[PDB]
């Protein structure tokens, strides 16, 4: 029939597959994200940990261009001394967490150019909207 | 053994004075699963 | 392997009284997309099988209120509420949460 | 579970005075009342009154008052909370009054009155 | 008084069969209860709120009706279940039915 | 004068009213929703139970469409076999509390069709800017 359980994964499904076939699905792991008289505060302190590192994510990405929308292209050139792979293979060669270590020394890096880069094209917007 | 006659007293009178267990409770092991926070 | 039994084992039902078939899973069949995987064909004898129920508690595209699915976690029940001379044939029940796709083992309906 | 054990059949003189226990474990007797159902042969059943157990409000029937008394016992100690036991001192007996008395409890039901009665003590038969 | 009356006094039958037992209130709009008791034992519960079932009760006992009509039917008659059958409501009993063998 | 008291409601004001009238002021509930030494924890444990129970709203309504926009239009079209009803009538015969009732059945289908829905809208939005 239609609809079956064999393409519709679950929590981490694609976790070994390659990233052009992770990305198809990433809302999956996106909405189990939030929601799922002493060993009370072991829930208190377990609740207030999930809400808070999953805000700072949403900040981080708050104040780059991407509000919500989960998937967005931004203005940075890719600098080759970074990866320096090829395109063509780093979306069906690799997967996702072999990509985690090729990168983890360049991010912060990468994230404080992508607060220049949306604050420079924040204001230029308004430089536009001002004139006119 | 303190120490004619022959008079005891409790082992851990020495140093520690210790609680009962209340017979209400029960020591038996009942499963735990133990599960991992949000995120 | 997971088990799909079919309750009863052959219905003799007079055209207008509502006619029920049961079928039981292994474990519950609800899925975190917000589905549940638990469907129903109907087959002749001599012929591919068809599409009923999916979704249950909602009705397909072309099928009328004649057919109904209801139940729970482990517990699903096809409700055939008014009978037809069409209404004849063998009834599968089916799940397509998880991998294999196992199928019940059949029940027959004749006419009187 | 719950277990009702009542006490043991008696042979009685008019006007004497029986008093009938009904020891209650299994549960925890601060919460549910308990009833009495006299049930007479070529009568059937017959409501006498309940007790609630947290402090003893009690309440008779009409043709049964000054004749009824329903104490109780709680069970003061922290190491065995559940048990109790109800009484029931029915005063002036007269042989039209030999039957068997039950004591009964509702059911943990919580869509369900205070009568519809599930676990049933054993039964004391009185004879006159 | 709510006073209660049960209809059919000696309902004899056979085991398989089907039997009903109808008991009449006289204010309606109340719950209903169903007490079996056998020969020489301490009576059970069966129904309450006219339609529920008791803790431990197959599946054959079913009440239903509203107002001031209360039925029991009883599907597929045992051995054990020629007893006395009693309603009950708030203090008041019926007299009581009684089921025999054939 | 400007400005009287009258049309002017409060917090669940329209609560009887028409969904025509109901959606004209939604954002006076919408700003009363987050705001307004064992008592201090029933203190705690109603505040991050708010804030959790306020974000979870704000990620159902985040991975759709509509980030922050509170009306929003969408793509998936409406199946008769949820609600069968005109369109002429349930913006002025009935009220939000009757609708609540007449669909609390499919809801769970219609938010798993809201997101696939926008993951779909998504990356087509970037299969266009890719090849451009
Ligand atoms: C003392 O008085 C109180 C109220 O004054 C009575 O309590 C009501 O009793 C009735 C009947 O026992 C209850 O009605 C039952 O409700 C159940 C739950 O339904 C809920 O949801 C519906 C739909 O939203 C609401 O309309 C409803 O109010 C409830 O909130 C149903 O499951 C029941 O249906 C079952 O039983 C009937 C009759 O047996 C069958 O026909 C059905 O098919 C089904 O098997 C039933 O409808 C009512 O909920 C009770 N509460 C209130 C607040 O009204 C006491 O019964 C009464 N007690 C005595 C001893 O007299
Ligand atoms: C507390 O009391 C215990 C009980 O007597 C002492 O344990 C014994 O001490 C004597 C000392 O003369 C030893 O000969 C024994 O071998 C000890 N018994 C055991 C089982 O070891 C203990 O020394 C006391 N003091 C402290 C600090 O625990
Ligand atoms: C990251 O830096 C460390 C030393 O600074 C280096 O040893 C390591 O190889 C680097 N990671 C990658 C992926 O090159
Ligand atoms: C929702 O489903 C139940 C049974 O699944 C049904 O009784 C009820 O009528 C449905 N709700 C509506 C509004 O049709």
């Amino acid at each position: 029939a239609v609809g079956i359980g064999a393409v519709f994964l679950g929590f981490l499904g694609a976790a070994g597959s390659t990233m052009g076939a992770a990305s198809m699905t990433l809302t999956v792991q996106a909405r189990n994200l939030l929601s799922g008289t002493v060993w009370g505060i072991k829930q208190l302190q377990a609740r207030v940990l999930a809400v808070e590192r999953y805000l700072r994510d949403q900040q981080l990405l708050g104040i780059w261009g991407c509000s919500g929308k989960l998937i967005c292209c931004t203005n940075v050139p890719w600098n080759s001394s970074w990866s320096n792979r090829n395109l063509s293979e780093i979306w069906d060669n690799m997967t996702w967490l072999q990509w985690d270590k090729e990168i983890s020394n360049y991010t912060q890096i990468i994230y404080g150019l992508l607060e220049e880069s949306q604050n420079q094209q924040e204001k230029n917007e308004q430089d536009l909207l001002a004139l006119d | 053994q303190i120490n004619s006659n022959k008079e005891y007293r409790l082992i851990n009178c020495n140093t520690s004075a210790c609680t009962q267990a209340c017979p209400k409770v029960s020591f038996e092991p009942i499963p735990i699963h133990y599960c991992a926070p949000a995120g | 392997d997971i088990v799909m039994t079919q309750t009863p084992l052959s219905l003799s039902v007079t055209p207008g009284e509502p006619a029920s078939i049961s079928c039981r899973s292994s474990q519950s069949l609800l899925h975190s997309n917000g589905h549940t995987y638990v469907h129903w064909y109907l087959q002749k004898a001599g012929q591919s099988p068809q599409l009923l129920i999916y979704e249950v508690s909602n009705r397909a595209s072309g099928v009328p209120d004649r057919f109904s699915g209801s139940g729970s976690g482990t517990d699903f029940t096809l409700k055939i509420s008014r009978v037809e001379a069409e209404d004849v044939g063998v009834y599968y029940c089916e799940q397509t949460l998880q991998i294999p796709f196992t199928f019940g083992g059949g029940t027959k309906v004749e006419i009187k | 579970q719950v277990q009702l054990v009542q006490s043991g059949a008696v042979i009685k003189t008019p006007g004497s005075s029986v008093k009938i226990s009904c020891r209650a474990s299994g549960y925890n007797f601060r919460d549910y009342s308990i009833h009495w159902v006299r049930l007479i042969p070529d009568k059937g059943f017959e409501w006498i009154g309940w007790i609630k157990p947290l402090w003893g409000a009690v309440s008779y029937a009409r043709q049964l008052q000054g004749r009824v008394s329903m104490t109780r016992q709680l069970s003061q100690d922290p190491d065995d909370p559940d048990w109790g036991v109800a009484y029931m001192e029915f005063s002036g007996l007269t042989p039209a009054d030999t039957a068997e008395y039950f004591c009964v409890r509702r059911g943990s039901c919580d869509y369900c009155g205070d009568f519809p009665w599930q676990y049933w003590g054993q039964g004391t038969v009185v004879v006159v | 008084e709510i006073v209660l009356t049960q209809s059919p006094g000696i309902l004899s039958l056979s085991p398989g069969e089907t039997a009903t037992l109808f008991c009449k209130a006289s204010q309606g709009g109340n719950a209903m209860t169903w007490y079996q008791k056998r020969r020489g034992q301490v009576p059970r519960l069966l129904i309450y709120d006219t339609s529920r079932r008791a803790s431990g009760v197959p599946d054959r006992f079913v009440g239903s009706g509203s107002g001031t009509d209360f039925f029991l039917t009883i599907n597929k008659l045992d051995r054990e279940d020629f007893a006395v059958y009693y309603c009950q409501q708030f203090e008041f009993f019926g007299l009581g039915s009684e089921l025999e063998v054939h």
